[PDB]
């Protein structure tokens, strides 16, 4: 019966497609390793795919995936248990060491570029013609940590030029040096900017940028990993929800 | 085993309940307190689905069906064989889904990421509770909930739809469908745009988000952007399921006639739109 | 509280972006349009520019003529009375030839001749629009994934209105151009073919339609969960894996035991959505042509 033929054929078709799709999604991370770095024995019923290469614009190289996988950074962790499957405890300060939810990835130490070979992200003072066009302008506002103290003041916005959107706040510290705060990790209020992820005292430890008009991909992973990591590691110093609600009327 | 970059993320912390008493993995899976809870609920519910399957006779998985208690049983409990097993399974299933959401919450907390994923899952759970809890309780009987069979739950849809005529005229059903279609439309476009930039004509360089905007600006005159597309996708998916749960929380509660009869409002509105010559007057 | 990245807090605006050039013939791009502050709360604020080629204009022309052919006939049914044409807008219907004409193009204008005219206009609107989504991507050096996906929707639309009616023998098999009438058509079709719920391709199609909602919900929320790590710059995370992409994979790995890549999630995405109309078209095509009662059919087979 032809309908039987058709539905039968589609299920043989569907099985092959799931095979193709699952091996396609194995171009990163694989082959699986053991908790010590060495190849793992049982790799699953799927073989790695035939490699593929991306040509990156602005003569930045190529990328072939899957290729050999190396973290290429210090991982300040230590194995807690004997058998596999248990946590790996930090050996030091995990915020400063950038492990766990403070993690970062050893990306290229160059900025991302738009379709013209220019830095994708710049401060507004150095991005020609960019201004705040709706919403509360946060420049000048004081910047408050989750312990409810003031950590600095907004001195500029860093903008994604081709996409016309805000990506970082530039926050001056007491020492007069600045830092970048991820736009998705800040609440912009009528009279302050509130940062739930960081107690006022961890702002100084935000990793810094080497050039005050560009930010490199590696710098972005360090800054964002750190801020995100304060959620778990700064919890001792995070005042309560009612404590914050009350702070309004102070 | 681990992905080649996994180890640096497998630190302690993030739990909601139990400290580190369950802070470990099994293979790729994280367990935590709610992996235990999920296992308890689903295994119990599966055990009872088997028990209800032997009371029925068959082992064919297309024939097993756990029915809700009859209508005359109102909102009270029923014996296991006559609806009671359905009622415990509904509790376990609910316990499994809720624990599953909270396990994701633990996983988010370890990884330092937003809580958007469990939040979006709650929309699916709430849609399920609309069909088996909120609507039946509002109608007076568990027997209004759907049964648990691969084909009987389908026959429930058909019987329930045709009870109020053509369900298409349900205006909230109309909206829900519009969201399901626009979601599929947007999903296809969003996978295609990223793939077409990551994989240009053979021998060319990877494209940039600038090309993605230009493609859509050229094609339709607007591009929502790389962040807006992900927000839109979530909102479309969640709006579809929201207007789905709404279209039934009103069906047999705030309205009980043929659903075609709703669209005679503007036609036969008290302004007596006599306006003859057409089919409506 | 905590920012969720659902709505932009602060909008920024620069000099108007005319876009990437590549091999686009810039003689055909409009100027930049205005900015919308409302749109910039959710997505981009800039409107335009748009490209207007030969194909785009031909498409908008036939698209209007199709629309205007239903519009002329709807005014007609309303007794040419404006107040009536508004109250019955959803009940008007431009309907295909009666079954006895078969595939003849001899239908009188008021008995499905105007339906054959509107269809020709839509046939040319859609197919020239498809050509425009190949050409726009070609002009930019991009892949043709969009136009290949748009082929899946065209498949189901061609099955309902062109391919099945011919195999069956009449234009009456096709769909009416009416807001409520095409819902009525959908219902009768299921009844006449023995409960479309028992068409195993209608079953697959629904699974994929639910799955598209499922999949975009996971992926949109996943990307939003990691926008704090630049996660929505997916192209650069494909070329240079960031902690965004790694935490996303690991959320799913720790949750369901497997996981994707920042590029292959989009392969799942394209195929989830495209199998909806691919299975759906097959299901409809086999109805009345190969199977007359899906329920009775399925009791015999399997
Ligand atoms: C009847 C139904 C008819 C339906 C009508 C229309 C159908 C439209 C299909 C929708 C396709 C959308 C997906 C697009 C896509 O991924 O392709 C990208 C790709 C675009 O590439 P590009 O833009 O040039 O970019 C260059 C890159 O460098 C390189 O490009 P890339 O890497 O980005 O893309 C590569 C891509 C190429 O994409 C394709 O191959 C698309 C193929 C479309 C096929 C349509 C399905 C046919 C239904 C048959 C079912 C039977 C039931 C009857 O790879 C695949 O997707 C591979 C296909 C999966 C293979 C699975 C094998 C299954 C066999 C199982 C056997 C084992 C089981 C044992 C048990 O598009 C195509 O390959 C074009 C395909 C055109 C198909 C038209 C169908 C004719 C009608
Ligand atoms: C003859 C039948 C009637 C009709 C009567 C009905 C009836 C009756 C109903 C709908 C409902 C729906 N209809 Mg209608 N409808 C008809 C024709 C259509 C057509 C069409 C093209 O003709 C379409 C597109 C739709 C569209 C839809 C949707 C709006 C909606 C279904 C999705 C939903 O809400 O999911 C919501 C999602 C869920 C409920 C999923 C929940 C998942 C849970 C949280 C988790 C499960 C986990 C699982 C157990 C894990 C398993 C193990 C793992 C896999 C390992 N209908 C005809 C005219 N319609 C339904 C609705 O609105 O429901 C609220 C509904 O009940
Ligand atoms: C949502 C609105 C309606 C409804 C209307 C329809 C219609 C109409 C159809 C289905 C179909 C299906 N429905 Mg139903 N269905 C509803 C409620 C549910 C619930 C639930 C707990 O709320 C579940 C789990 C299911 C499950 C399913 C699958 C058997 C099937 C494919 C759907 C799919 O891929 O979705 C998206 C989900 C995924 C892609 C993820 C994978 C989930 C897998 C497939 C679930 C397997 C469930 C298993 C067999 C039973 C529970 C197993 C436990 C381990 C004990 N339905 C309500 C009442 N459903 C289709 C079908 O073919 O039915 C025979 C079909 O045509
Ligand atoms: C009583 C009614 C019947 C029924 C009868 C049918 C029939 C009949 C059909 C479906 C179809 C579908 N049904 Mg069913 N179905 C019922 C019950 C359901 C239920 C449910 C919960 O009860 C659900 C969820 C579904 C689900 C579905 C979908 C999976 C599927 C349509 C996919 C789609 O996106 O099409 C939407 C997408 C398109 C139509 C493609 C459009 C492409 C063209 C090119 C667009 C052109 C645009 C034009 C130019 C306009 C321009 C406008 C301007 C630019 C602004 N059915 C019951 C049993 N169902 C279809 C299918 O595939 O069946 C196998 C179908 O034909
Ligand atoms: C809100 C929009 C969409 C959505 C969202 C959504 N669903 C999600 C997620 C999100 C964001 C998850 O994070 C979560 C997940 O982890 O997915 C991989 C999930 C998920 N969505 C699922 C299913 C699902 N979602 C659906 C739909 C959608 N989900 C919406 C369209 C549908 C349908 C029919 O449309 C289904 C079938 C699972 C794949 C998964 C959650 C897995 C889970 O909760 O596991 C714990 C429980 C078990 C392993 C088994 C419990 C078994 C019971 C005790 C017995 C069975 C009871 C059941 C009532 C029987 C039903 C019989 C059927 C024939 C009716
Ligand atoms: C894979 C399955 C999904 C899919 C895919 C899909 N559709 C697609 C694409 C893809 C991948 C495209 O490339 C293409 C596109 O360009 O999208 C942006 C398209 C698209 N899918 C569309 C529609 C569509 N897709 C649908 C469905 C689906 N599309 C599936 C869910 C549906 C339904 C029924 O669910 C519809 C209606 C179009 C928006 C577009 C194709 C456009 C086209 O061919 O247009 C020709 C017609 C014209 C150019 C103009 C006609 C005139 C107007 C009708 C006039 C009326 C205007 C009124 C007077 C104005 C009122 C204004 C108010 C503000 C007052
Ligand atoms: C950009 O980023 C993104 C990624 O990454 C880069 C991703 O990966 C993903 C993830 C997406 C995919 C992998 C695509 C394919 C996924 C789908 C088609 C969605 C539907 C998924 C399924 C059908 C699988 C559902 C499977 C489940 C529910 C797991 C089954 C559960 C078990 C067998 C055991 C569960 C464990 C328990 C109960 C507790 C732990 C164990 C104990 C014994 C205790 C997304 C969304 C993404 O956006
Ligand atoms: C003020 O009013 C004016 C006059 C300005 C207007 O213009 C108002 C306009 C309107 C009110 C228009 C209203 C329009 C609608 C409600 C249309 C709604 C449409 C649908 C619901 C679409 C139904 C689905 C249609 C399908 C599935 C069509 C497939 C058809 C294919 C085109 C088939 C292929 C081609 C064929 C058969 C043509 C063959 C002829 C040849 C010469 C080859
Ligand atoms: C219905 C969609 C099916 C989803 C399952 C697809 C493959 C799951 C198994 C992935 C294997 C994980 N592994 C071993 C490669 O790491
Ligand atoms: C998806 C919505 C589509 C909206 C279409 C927007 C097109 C705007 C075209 C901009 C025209 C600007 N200008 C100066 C030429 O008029
Ligand atoms: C789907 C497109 C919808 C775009 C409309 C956006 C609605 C406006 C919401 C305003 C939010 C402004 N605010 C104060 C929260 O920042
Ligand atoms: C077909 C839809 C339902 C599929 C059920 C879930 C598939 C199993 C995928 C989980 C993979 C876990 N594993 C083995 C890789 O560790
Ligand atoms: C590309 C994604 C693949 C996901 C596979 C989903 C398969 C759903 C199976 C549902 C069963 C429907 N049927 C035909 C038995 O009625
Ligand atoms: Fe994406």
């Amino acid at each position: 019966d032809l309908a039987s033929l058709a539905i039968y054929s589609f299920w043989i078709f569907l099985a092959g497609l799931i095979y193709y799709l699952q091996t396609e999604n194995m171009r990163e991370g694989y082959p699986l390793e053991n908790e010590d770095g060495t190849p793992a024995a049982n790799q699953g019923p799927f073989p790695l795919p035939k490699p593929k290469t991306f040509i990156l614009p602005h003569g930045r190289g190529t990328l072939t995936v899957p290729g050999p996988e190396s973290e290429d950074r210090p991982i300040a962790l230590a194995r807690t248990a004997v058998s596999e499957g248990f946590p790996h405890a930090p050996t030091g300060d995990p915020m400063k060491d950038g492990v766990g939810p403070a993690s970062w990835v050893a990306r290229r130490d160059l900025p991302e570029l738009d379709g013209h070979g220019h830095n994708k992200i710049k401060p507004m003072k150095a991005a020609a013609g960019f201004h705040v066009s709706a919403g509360k302008n946060p420049i000048g506002l004081p910047v408050r940590g989750c312990d409810l103290e003031i950590a600095g003041k907004v001195v500029d916005i860093w903008v994604d030029i081709p996409e016309q959107m805000a990506r970082f706040l530039e926050v001056e510290l007491k020492d007069g040096s600045t830092r970048l705060l991820p736009m998705q990790m800040v609440k912009v209020q009528s009279n302050r900017v509130h940062v739930n992820a960081l107690s006022s005292d961890l702002f100084a430890g935000i990793p810094t940028i080497k050039s005050p008009t560009e930010v490199t991909l590696l710098e972005e992973d360090k800054i964002c990993g750190y801020v995100a990591g304060g959620l778990m590691y700064a919890a001792p110093k995070r005042k309560s929800v009612v404590a914050a609600m009350l702070a309004e009327y102070a | 085993a681990l992905l080649s970059f996994e180890r640096k993320y497998r630190v302690p912390g993030g739990t909601l309940v139990g400290g580190n008493l369950f802070d470990f993995w099994v293979g790729p899976f994280y367990v935590g307190f709610f992996g235990v809870a999920t296992f308890f609920f689903a295994a119990l519910g599966i055990i009872l689905i088997a028990w209800s399957a032997v009371l029925q006779g068959t082992w064919n998985p297309q024939l097993i069906s756990v029915y809700p208690p009859a209508l005359e049983y109102g909102l009270g409990g029923a014996p296991l064989a006559k609806g009671g097993l359905w009622q415990i399974i509904t509790i376990c299933a609910t316990g499994a889904f809720v624990s599953w959401a909270l396990r994701e919450v633990e996983i988010c907390r370890k990884l330092g990421i937003g809580y958007h994923i469990p939040f979006a899952f709650a929309f699916a759970i709430l849609a399920y509770l609309t069909l088996v809890l909120f609507r039946p309780v509002m109608m007076g009987a568990w027997g209004y909930a759907f049964p648990y069979g691969i084909w009987t739950h389908l026959d429930w849809v058909s019987n329930t739809g045709y009870t109020y005529g053509n369900f298409h005229y349900n205006p909230a059903h109309m909206i829900a469908i519009t969201f399901f279609f626009t979601n599929a439309l947007a999903l296809a476009l969003h996978g295609a745009l990223v793939l077409s930039a990551a994989n240009p004509e053979k021998g060319k360089e990877m494209r940039t988000p600038d090309h993605e905007d230009t493609f859509f600006r050229d094609l339709v005159g607007y591009s929502i952007g790389t962040l807006g597309i992900h927000r839109l996708g979530l909102l479309l998916s969640l709006s579809a399921v929201f207007f789905s749960a709404l279209c039934m929380i009103i069906t047999g509660t705030i309205w009980f006639d043929q659903w075609v009869d709703w669209w005679q409002w503007w036609v036969k509105l008290p302004w007596w739109a006599n306006i003859p010559g057409c089919i409506n007057g | 509280a905590e920012y969720q990245n659902i709505f932009t807090q602060v909008q920024v605006r620069g000099p108007a972006d005319l876009g990437m050039t590549e091999d686009v013939n810039l003689a055909n791009r409009s100027g930049v349009g205005p900015f919308s502050t409302l749109l910039g709360w959710f997505g981009n604020a800039q409107l335009g520019p748009i490209y207007l080629g030969s194909l785009g204009v031909l498409s908008l022309f036939s698209g209007l003529m199709w629309f205007f052919t239903i519009g002329i006939w709807f005014w007609y049914q309303a007794g040419w009375n404006p107040a009536c044409f508004l109250r019955d807008l959803f009940f008007f219907s431009l309907e295909p030839p009666a079954p006895e004409y078969g595939l003849s193009f001899a239908a009188p204008l008021k008995e499905g001749g105007l339906w054959l005219i509107a269809s020709f206009f839509m046939f040319v609107a859609v197919w020239s629009w498809w050509g425009r989504t190949y050409l726009r991507a070609q002009a930019l050096g991009m892949g043709k994934h969009t136009a290949w996906a748009f082929l899946s929707a065209i498949w189901l639309w061609m099955v309902l209105g062109f391919i099945r009616p011919i195999l069956m023998g009449s234009w009456s098999e096709a769909v009416p151009y009416g807001i409520f009438s095409h819902l009525d058509w959908t219902n009768n079709f299921s009844l006449v073919h023995g409960n479309l719920f028992y068409n195993p391709f209608h079953g697959l199609s629904i699974a994929f339609l639910y799955g598209s909602a499922l999949l975009f919900a996971m992926h949109g929320a996943t990307i939003l969960a990691v926008s704090r790590f630049g996660g929505e710059r997916e192209l650069e995370q494909i070329a240079d894996r960031g902690t965004a992409a790694e935490r996303a994979a690991l959320f799913w790995r720790w949750t369901m035991g497997f996981n994707a890549t920042m590029e292959g999630i989009h392969r799942w995405a394209i195929w989830m959505a495209v199998l909806v109309t691919l299975t759906g078209g097959i299901g409809i095509l086999l109805s009345g042509t190969v199977v007359d009662n899906w329920y009775v059919w399925g009791q015999n087979h399997g």
